[PDB]
């Protein structure tokens, strides 16, 4: 119905999706397992 | 803090149970002597 010029700009869908501490060390074992490892060391 | 609270309380049991031991260890030294 009406008469397009060629493209001046060129498009298509995309995805749009939403975009370390400073004791980040201990972070392989966890909080309870530090704590009782040093219950431990002094039973021991 | 009931959870502290029996942490707390091996701590403290711990230190005491040292502080027997030296007791006794202190008793049987003056026997000694």
């Amino acid at each position: 119905v009406i008469d397009f010029s060629k493209p001046f700009m060129s498009l298509g869908i995309s995805i749009m999706i939403k975009k370390p501490g400073v004791f980040s060390f201990l972070d392989p074992l966890a909080y309870e397992i530090w704590m009782c490892i040093v219950f431990a060391y002094i039973g021991v | 803090w009931s959870f502290y609270f029996g942490a707390l309380s091996f701590i403290i049991a711990e230190m005491v149970g040292v502080l027997a031991v030296h007791m006794f260890i202190d008793r049987h030294k003056q026997l000694r002597a």
